[PDB]
């Protein structure tokens, strides 16, 4: 009310309203799902269009050969944060000849988002990210929120009506976690998960967007006729 | 006073065919009269069917290659995984080299690959960024020994058709990958005999539409 | 440094600071531009509440940017000096690098760009000034007349007016100016310009300034007696 | 007052949403993409009859293979075009090639959100960016001040955009010729424009692989206007 | 450090540009196939003498600046303005160690055929005939004695070709092949690559020159 | 622009079937003066890497501090710091090589020659060299300073190429290194008798040997040498 | 943050006016009146001191009239402290011009630059404008004798006779009535004093409440002299014109 | 972080008033009375030492300050603001004059420099005006003895005699009756003590009154001999005993 003019102000109950309003932008965004087994990690994203004449907004971004994310909310903010991740992954490779750990990737994003919530003039990031990757400690899935809070998970979903897919994954936890050495079956589980967040619309060929990374699989994105297999 | 440059010796060779291209180089690394390594590769697969070597001062050579490999990586990010053409890579490398015009990379750079018509291509650079496309190019310590031999056997220079009173030149023609490797091997064994900084081993990288293949051959170790 | 965003959008999609800068232009003394077949004429109003003035030394309303281009304006007088200075510097800078004087379109585009920059820069307000820029391109005999405004938009005009009561004089020009046949001579063009100002001014004594620009850096300002002759001629023809 | 980079309770940036209202006040601009080329057309909208309409420059070249049409506070577009031209030429210098239309659009959209308390406010202008490259062929993009861009088969922006977009929905198909697209832009422009459409108050342009980006003459457009009227009366 | 022979001259039919092709690193002949004419754009040419990289890099950069000029002004750039952009640029770098000696050649409406000699110490000269490089003296001799304004295009092309040959013969650091160009108002036209080895014997026989040489 | 003051001489190393060996004497020279005798020039990083440094000792102590700080920084927010995400020899080497090249490019070098010896997580032997110029190379045997001229020839008689590595045992490799250190004591004027030796094995891990001495030396024949030519007495 | 406390000094009103400039002019209207009159053979500067106290040291005082160089002087109306900041800048600018061209600065050039500084404070920087209006009186070989005025907006204009500060409306009417072009300095001196005497808010105009200065060519042959009047010299000129 | 207050905190109100300057003057009005009187052969400046507590040592707090050997200063208003102004005034006398001309500045010019500092606090970003009025007494070869007042606005005026602060209105009236152009220094000190007694309420003695003079040169206070041209400071602070001697014959 009187305490939401900028990010530098606390409310009487100890809330940061500008950060909460940034969180609201994610809820308006299109749904995206993340899940992993022990061998592979999968991102599934429902793309959104302006109208029938328009293209579908790309939700998934590659960060390195072994890491990448999906977005929900302000797309330009995802471009800034994904670019930062690309640089940090790259700094780790050039200086230390070392693939950046997915956990450190999360820690770096947390600290970058935080600085924008404590200073005058700036604003919080208006996007949520699901980071997947395969490093020296196996497969990983992270959930980034622009408050700064980063969380490591087996599976999750963010965006509009993401509660449906999140409930499904909570039920299916024991099943999909053991899908080892089988990419197509892990994707199928992710496609069935995102289907629990659909209303009136269904998954079409230029609507669905899938990405996968794993043991002997570099981070690759599937769009167009390449996802027709999973409909 | 501190001298920031050094000479790590070695020599490299790039030849371009009709539907292929080779980039060869010896595996010996030296300082003064000592041998640092008998097998230290200096020809690299940089992605997008581009092979590269930067011969001279090894530290500057490794830095340049490392920067170009990185340049290729970011070209994919910024331009929707577009394939970097050999001509575009050449222009990019010019800007890397000239960016240090007043504190140069002390290297002779050569890249090889296929052009956009599928034909073999070789580009060569001076230390400060001037470049040119060529069929044949040797670089490094023993370039002066190898190059006039290539002129004679690849481009058939100074060879006239028998009986024609030196009026009709011997006709230019594309060589096979097998004939090219023969010339490369003979070029390096000859250079090994007469240049002290050349020897130990020979690593060749061949580039076709199918991909990048490697071949290794021993050289004299004296 | 002072960073405040002074020029910003409002709910209805307007930038009030830019629109309020236009109100300052509306307050300013009237300025008119009319281009003929082989010339351009810039007319300007001077308010007569100021007597005991020294017209020798008082800043003239029309300013030379180069030997072949002139600039008049309506709005804040102090603001205009900053645009004129920048324009004069750019004119000499263009001659130095391109080895050719500026075109009228280029000079207009530069001034308009400066005006625009002040509509989305932190710590600054927009210029409370609209300009009429007129002249002839190098080695060219086609007359040029351009207008700029605080927002930064610019465009070419066969004839145009700006300042207070400009909507009245624009109404006059819209019916009196023929596109198919513009003022053929200098006298015809000046007369039409004076006529248009006489719809608004008050008296034709020391209130009207006229400046004529012709091809190949031929610019001259008319004196009181010379202008008064046009005023005397128009009034006698009017009584009919 | 309040901060420039502030979020609303609904999760949108106030200043970005307000700039979109300014774009709705702007003159109409339409773009249509085909396999034979991309067509761009605009409403000039002269404020007075004394204004020389040919000086109204709302269609603009970025490179030989990329064109641009604008709508809204058109003065704000000058620095965007300058950046786009520099980005296009700079890429040619670094890589000895034409730059992808998408990459060019992305470069322009990076400026969009570089405002706050960088420039003082967002841009108050939307752009239709049309072009061709070897990879993705003929393309049309809609660049907003939000930093977002969508690719379109056809798109209208400005005051008569919602009415024109509905008309483009019905008329567009994947087998449209270039000539058919030209007439379709003129047809839809004439429908949404206040004043009567002619060669002086409207402007056409296109981009083809062979001839590159070209703004049409008033003589050429006049014939296409005459051809359009005859075909509608023919049934 | 590049030996060269480059020339460019104004005449009735526009501009002729002719260069050699040799590049040396000391006594060692690095290349015989070097492109010493830089195609700045379809209407403008530049010669390369001194630093190869300096000429390539900055005359390519110049073409980018010329393209930006005509995008903003909707008009072809003058040779005067194009040459001055380059000369002002190298003047900023003066003392740093740039090495160039170039002729910026073009043909426009307002100017006609125009040549500007631009150099790394800041010099910018307009002129009718220019020759630059280690073999410039040899080429000047043939040019001065045979040059006339009313030369035909065929004869002018030969004169430029013959002048480079004269230098290629005598100057050790000039040779390889000859690259010809004809610049018209509608753009430049390439007139081929000519191996000096074959060209010398051909000219000797047909012209009767070079009697000092047995053939 | 620098000049080295207090210096350390040769560092020698080689690969064997299961790991790597590295050695260096315990001397800090001050020109011709053998000023400091308790200087450790082998610095372990974790339980799988040893960095051997020659050249300027003040610059060596600076690098010690960087490596020590590198271990600390790697442990931050890293639960697998003593496992999968522990520091590798290849990581440590690339970091130093980056620093050395950056410093030479600012015309303010670290006046050192460095050899990073270790064993990777997959069991592969790591052995690579870097110096004040940022120059890097790898070989079955590596040595700095005089060691390059005198030790390498002896170590290359054991491991002349890649195929000789599986055939070389730790007993044989250690013997060759210790013999090389004796030869350097005979012939290097800025060397000492006391030295340190380190073995990094993929099975038995890191073994760090301090306070070794050159022994079994041949000096007896000196008594028979009289004059410089003609002298009989 | 600090946005809360910003007055926004450099913005437009809905009517297209600069708030702070208008309010600065309102401040100046309460300042002691200053008059400048330009004659054919010289210039007069007259100014009224603000409500004088009897214990004020009059002879060694300077409030209204300041010297910029040998050929140019200014009369001040507004905040004295603000004026002195601008005066020192103007003095420096005049010397920079002399150093560069070896010629005394033309009057207009000095006035324009000082006016451009005032303009800057109205368009950028977020600072309050200078609450000062000047009357510039000076001579150069191009235009001869010149009178100018500048105000907080940064706008300047030339005059034959002009007043600034309090009661300018009444003062300008009286000057407009009695002024003519062929006027002498001695006549202009009388006009300046008569005008102040009628427009003053005081009971009677006296020597201790005035500052006076002339710029004549009254020196020996083709050269300009600046005369800042002493208290006794003002007392004499006041009796000579029959005011006291 | 960083100083984001780059804008003026003093601005014109619709009526033309500069609010913060007016309010600063109000703070000066609340301040303790101080005065200055100019004689033919000297100048006197005086003020009451308002003690915050009887446990406090009023000798440690000096309201009358030496700026140069021939210039002194006293104030009314906010003490802390005065203390820092004295520091800046002393420094500016050196940096912008003595280090250039090799001699101390004349009174009028030092006053001008202090005024400049106070004017800047009225216009610069993120600052309030100084809440003090100064009285600066001094001597220099070419101008002789002089007395100046300096206000929060930066304005300064020369005075024959004046007073500032609490009871300045009454004190100025008292000085108008007693002041003439033939006053000797001792007569001016006598008048200063009479004037100050009216405004002081509590104890009136050498320990509660602070008084200094600008008069003749003091070779005994110079600290060295040997240079004839250096004759010593004209500024002298009267002692507690010296004041009490003059209070008997009052
Ligand atoms: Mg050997």
């Amino acid at each position: 009310n009187n305490y939401d003019g900028d990010t530098v102000t606390f409310s009487p109950t100890g809330r940061l309203f500008q950060v909460e309003y940034a969180l609201e932008a994610i809820k308006q965004g299109s749904v995206t799902v993340g899940l992993r087994s022990n061998t592979h990690a999968v991102l599934v994203a429902l793309k959104r269009n302006a109208d029938e004449l328009s293209s579908y907004q790309k939700k998934i971004i590659k960060c390195d050969e072994h890491m990448g994310l999906s977005l929900a909310g302000l797309a330009p903010d995802a471009r800034v944060l994904s670019n930062y991740l690309r640089q940090q992954c790259n700094y780790s490779s050039l200086v230390f000849n070392r693939k950046l750990a997915v956990e450190r990737a999360g820690h770096l994003l947390c600290d970058k988002a935080q600085k924008n919530t404590q200073s005058y003039g700036g604003r919080p990031y208006g996007v949520g990210l699901l980071i997947i990757g395969y490093d020296k400690s196996g497969a990983h899935l992270l959930e980034f929120q622009p408050s700064g809070n980063v969380t490591e998970l087996y599976g999750t979903a963010i965006g509009a009506r993401s509660q449906g897919a999140k409930t499904y994954l909570e039920r299916t936890l024991d099943t999909f976690i053991k899908i080892d050495g089988n990419p197509d079956e892990l994707i199928k589980a992710g496609v069935e998960a995102i289907s629990q967040s659909l209303r009136d619309e269904s998954l079409t060929v230029d609507n669905l967007s899938i990405a996968i990374v794993g043991k002997d699989t570099p981070f690759t994105i599937y769009d167009g006729e390449a996802v027709a297999k999973y409909i | 006073q501190f001298n920031p440059y050094g000479d790590n010796g070695g020599t490299i060779l790039g030849i371009a065919g009709e539907d292929f291209a080779v980039l060869a180089g010896d595996t010996r690394n030296i300082t003064d009269y000592s041998i640092n390594s008998r097998y230290e590769p200096k020809v690299f697969d940089c992605g997008d069917n581009i092979v590269m070597s930067a011969n001279g001062f090894a530290a500057d050579g490794d830095a340049l290659v490392k920067r170009f490999k990185n340049s290729v990586k970011w070209y994919h990010f910024d331009h929707n995984d577009k394939k970097l053409s050999i001509n575009s890579a050449a222009r990019n490398i010019q800007h890397l080299l000239y960016g240090k015009r007043f504190f140069p990379y002390y290297v002779h750079t050569i890249i090889a690959g296929l052009d956009e018509d599928g034909k073999g291509a070789v580009y060569s650079f001076d230390p400060v960024g001037s470049y040119e496309r060529e069929q044949c190019r040797a670089g490094g310590a023993a370039a002066s020994l190898i190059m006039p031999f290539l002129d004679n056997q690849v481009n058939f220079k100074n060879q006239y058709e028998p009986g024609t009173n030196g009026k009709v030149k011997k006709p230019l023609k594309y060589l096979s990958v097998e004939e090219v490797i023969k010339l490369v091997r003979d070029s390096f064994t000859s250079a090994t005999e007469r240049h002290i900084q050349v020897g130990d081993g020979l690593e060749i990288l061949i580039v076709t539409k199918d991909g990048v293949r490697k071949e290794f051959y021993e050289l004299k170790r004296d | 440094g002072y960073d405040r965003a002074l020029s910003i959008f409002s709910p209805d999609g307007h930038i009030f600071q830019v629109e309020y800068a236009l109100e300052a232009v509306k307050r300013g003394t009237c300025a008119v531009g009319v281009k003929g077949k082989n010339c351009v004429v810039l007319g300007c109003e001077r308010r007569s509440t100021l007597k005991l003035q020294d017209t020798r030394i008082t800043p003239s309303k029309v300013s030379k940017i180069d030997s072949h281009v002139v600039l008049s304006f309506s709005g804040l007088n102090a603001d205009s000096r900053i645009l004129i200075e920048k324009a004069r510097v750019e004119a000499q800078s263009h001659r130095l690098t391109l080895e050719d004087p500026v075109t009228v379109e280029y000079l207009t585009r530069y001034v308009a760009g400066v005006q625009q920059r002040y509509t989305q820069s932190g710590g600054v307000r927009p210029f409370g000034v609209s300009t009429l820029i007129a002249g002839f391109d190098p080695r060219d005999d086609e007359p040029k007349l351009y207008q700029t405004e605080p927002s930064g938009i610019y465009s070419s005009w066969s004839a145009q007016t700006i300042g207070r009561n400009s909507k009245t004089v624009r109404e006059f020009l819209e019916k009196n100016y023929d596109r198919k046949e513009p003022p053929a001579t200098v006298e015809e063009c000046v007369k039409l310009t004076v006529r248009s100002l006489l719809e608004v001014v008050q008296t034709g004594a020391k209130n009207i300034e006229i400046t004529v620009v012709k091809p190949d850096s031929d610019i001259v300002a008319l004196s009181s007696e010379e202008i008064n002759q046009y005023v005397t001629q128009i009034e006698q023809e009017k009584q009919e | 007052d309040r901060g420039v980079s502030t979020f609303s309770p609904e999760g949108r940036l106030f200043q970005v949403e307000y700039s979109l209202e300014a774009i709705k006040l702007g003159s109409t601009a339409i773009g249509i993409a085909t396999k034979e080329g991309v067509v761009l057309g605009v409403e000039k909208r002269a404020t007075s009859p004394l204004l020389e309409s040919d000086s109204i420059e709302k269609i603009v070249e970025i490179d030989r293979h990329i064109g641009c049409a604008m709508s809204g506070l058109t003065a704000d577009a000058r620095s965007m075009i300058e950046h786009a031209r520099t980005a296009a030429v700079t890429h040619n210098l670094y890589y000895d090639e034409d730059i992808n239309v998408e990459s060019l659009t992305q470069s322009v959209c990076d400026l969009a959100l570089r405002f706050g308390e960088l420039m003082s406010r967002p841009f108050g202008v939307a752009l239709l960016i049309a072009g061709h490259d070897a990879d993705d062929g003929y393309q049309l993009f809609h660049a907003e001040p939000s930093g977002t861009f969508y690719r379109y088969n056809a798109k209208a922006i400005g005051s008569g955009s919602e009415g024109a977009q509905a008309e483009l929905l019905n008329e567009w198909h994947s087998s449209l010729t270039l000539k058919e697209a030209e007439l379709l832009v003129l047809k839809i422009l004439k429908q949404v424009m206040e004043e009567k459409l002619d060669e002086n108050n409207a402007q056409l342009s296109c981009i083809t692989k062979q001839d590159g980006f070209k703004i049409y003459d008033n003589e050429k457009t006049a014939e296409l206007i005459k051809e359009l009227k005859e075909k509608e009366a023919a049934e | 450090a590049l030996g060269a022979t480059t020339l460019a001259f104004r005449f009735q039919g526009g501009i002729i540009v002719a260069v050699d092709s040799r590049a040396t690193a000391g006594n060692w002949v690095a290349s015989q196939t070097v492109k010493k004419v830089i195609e700045i754009n379809p209407f403008l040419l530049g010669t390369m003498a001194g630093g190869a990289a300096d000429c390539q890099f900055w005359e390519t950069w110049l073409g980018s600046q010329c393209r930006l000029h005509e995008l903003r002004e909707k008009e072809r750039i003058s040779v005067a303005a194009a040459s001055k952009i380059l000369s002002n640029l190298v003047y900023q770098y003066k003392g740093a160690g740039l090495s160039m000696g170039t002729m910026i050649c073009g043909y426009t409406r307002k100017e006609g055929p125009t040549i500007y000699y631009v150099d790394s110490d800041g010099t910018r000269l307009k002129g009718d005939i220019f020759c630059v490089g280690s073999g410039q003296t040899f080429a000047y001799g043939v040019l001065d004695s045979n040059y006339k304004w009313d030369l035909s295009v065929e004869d002018a092309l030969y004169l430029g070709k013959r002048s480079i040959l004269a230098a290629a013969h005598r100057d050790a650091y000039s040779g390889g092949s000859v690259n010809l160009y004809h610049v018209t108002e509608d753009g430049w036209i390439y007139h081929g690559n000519h191996d000096v080895g074959e060209l010398f014997w051909k000219v000797k026989e047909e012209e009767g020159s070079f009697n000092n040489v047995i053939g | 622009t620098q000049q080295p003051i207090v210096t350390g001489t040769s560092v020698i190393s080689m690969k064997y079937d299961n790991g790597v060996i590295i050695a260096a004497d315990n001397l800090g020279s001050y020109g011709s003066l053998l000023r400091f005798n308790g200087v450790e020039r082998l610095i372990p990083v974790g339980d799988n890497t040893v960095v051997g440094i020659s050249g300027d000792i003040s610059d060596m102590q600076h690098i010690e501090r960087l490596l020590k700080d590198l271990v600390t920084e790697n442990a931050y927010d890293n639960p697998l710091a003593d496992a999968e995400e522990a520091l590798e020899p290849s990581y440590i080497f690339e970091y130093l090589a980056t620093v050395m090249y950056q410093r030479r490019s600012k015309m303010n070098p670290l006046w050192n020659a460095i050899i990073v010896a270790g064993v990777q997580s997959n069991g592969d032997q790591f052995l690579r060299y870097v110096n004040l110029l940022g120059v890097t190379y790898s070989s079955p045997t590596l040595a700095t300073g005089f060691g390059a001229h005198m030790a390498n020839p002896l170590l290359r008689k054991v491991v002349d190429r890649e195929s000789d590595i599986p055939k070389t045992t730790v007993q044989v490799a250690e013997e060759a290194i210790v013999n090389a250190m004796r030869v350097l004591y005979y012939r290097d004027a800025r060397s000492s008798r006391n030295f340190s030796l380190a073995i990094i094995d993929k099975n038995t891990g890191l073994t760090f040997k301090k306070n070794l001495q050159v022994e079994n030396m041949k000096w007896d024949f000196a008594k028979d040498i009289k004059g410089y030519g003609t002298q009989k007495i | 943050g600090s946005r809360r406390y910003d007055s926004r000094t450099t913005i437009f009103s809905p009517e297209g006016r600069l708030y702070q400039v208008e309010y600065a002019l309102e401040s100046i209207s309460h300042a002691g009146t200053a008059i400048g009159i330009m004659a054919s053979d010289g210039i007069v500067l007259a100014a009224e001191r603000k409500v004088t106290s009897t214990l004020l040291e009059q002879d060694t005082s300077t409030e209204k009239l300041y010297k910029l160089n040998d050929k140019i002087a200014v009369a001040v109306a507004g905040l004295t402290a603000d004026a002195e900041i601008l005066i020192n800048t103007a003095r420096i600018h005049a010397q920079n011009y002399l150093k560069t061209y070896n010629e005394d600065i033309p009057v207009e050039i000095l006035v324009r630059r000082l006016s451009d500084i005032k303009q800057g404070y109205t368009q950028h920087g977020g600072l309050r404008p200078f609450g000062v209006s000047f009357i510039y009186a000076g001579y150069d070989d191009r235009y001869g004798y010149q009178l100018y005025t500048s105000n907080p907006s940064g706008n300047y204009t030339g005059w034959k006779a002009i007043s600034v500060g309090a009661n300018t409306s009444a003062a300008q009417t009286l000057l407009q009535m009695d002024y003519k072009d062929d006027m002498k300095v001695d006549d202009a001196i009388e006009l300046a004093l008569k005008t102040l005497s009628k427009t003053t808010d005081s009971s009677a105009l006296t020597y201790d409440r005035l500052e006076f200065a002339t710029i004549r060519k009254g020196a020996n042959d083709g050269e300009v002299y600046q005369k800042i009047f002493k208290p006794q010299e003002i007392k004499d000129i006041l009796v000579k014109t029959g005011i006291t | 972080m960083t100083d984001r207050y780059s804008f003026s905190l003093t601005t014109f109100s619709p009526s033309g008033k500069l609010g913060q300057i007016d309010y600063a003057l109000t703070a000066v009005k609340q301040g303790v009375t101080s005065l200055g009187i100019k004689a033919t052969n000297g100048v006197v400046i005086a003020t009451e030492k308002k003690s915050s507590s009887p446990l406090a040592m009023s000798e440690t707090l000096s309201k009358v300050s030496l700026l140069t050997p021939d210039i002194g200063a006293v104030y009314s208003g906010m003490g802390p603001d005065y203390r820092v102004l004295v520091d800046k005034s002393r420094k500016v006398a050196h940096t912008s004059y003595k280090r250039i001309y090799g001699e101390y500045p004349p009174t009028k010019l030092l006053v001008s420099e202090v005024a400049k500092i106070m004017q800047e606090a009225t216009q610069s970003g993120g600052v309030r005006p100084f809440g003090v009025s100064l009285l600066i007494a001094g001597h220099d070869e070419f101008n002789g003895f002089s007395l100046y007042q300096v206000d929060p606005s930066g304005s300064y005026f020369p005075w024959k005699a004046t007073a500032i602060g609490k009871g300045s209105v009454a004190a100025k009236t008292f000085l108008e009756k007693r002041w003439n152009d033939e006053l000797e220094l001792e007569d001016a000190i006598h008048i200063a003590l009479l004037t100050l007694k009216e405004s002081v309420e509590g104890e009136f003695n050498g320990d509660t009154i602070e008084l200094a003079i600008i008069g003749d040169e003091n070779p005994d206070l110079l600290g060295y001999t040997g240079i004839p041209t250096d004759k010593g400071p004209r500024f002298r602070k009267l002692t507690s005993q010296e004041i009490n001697d003059r209070l008997e014959a009052l």
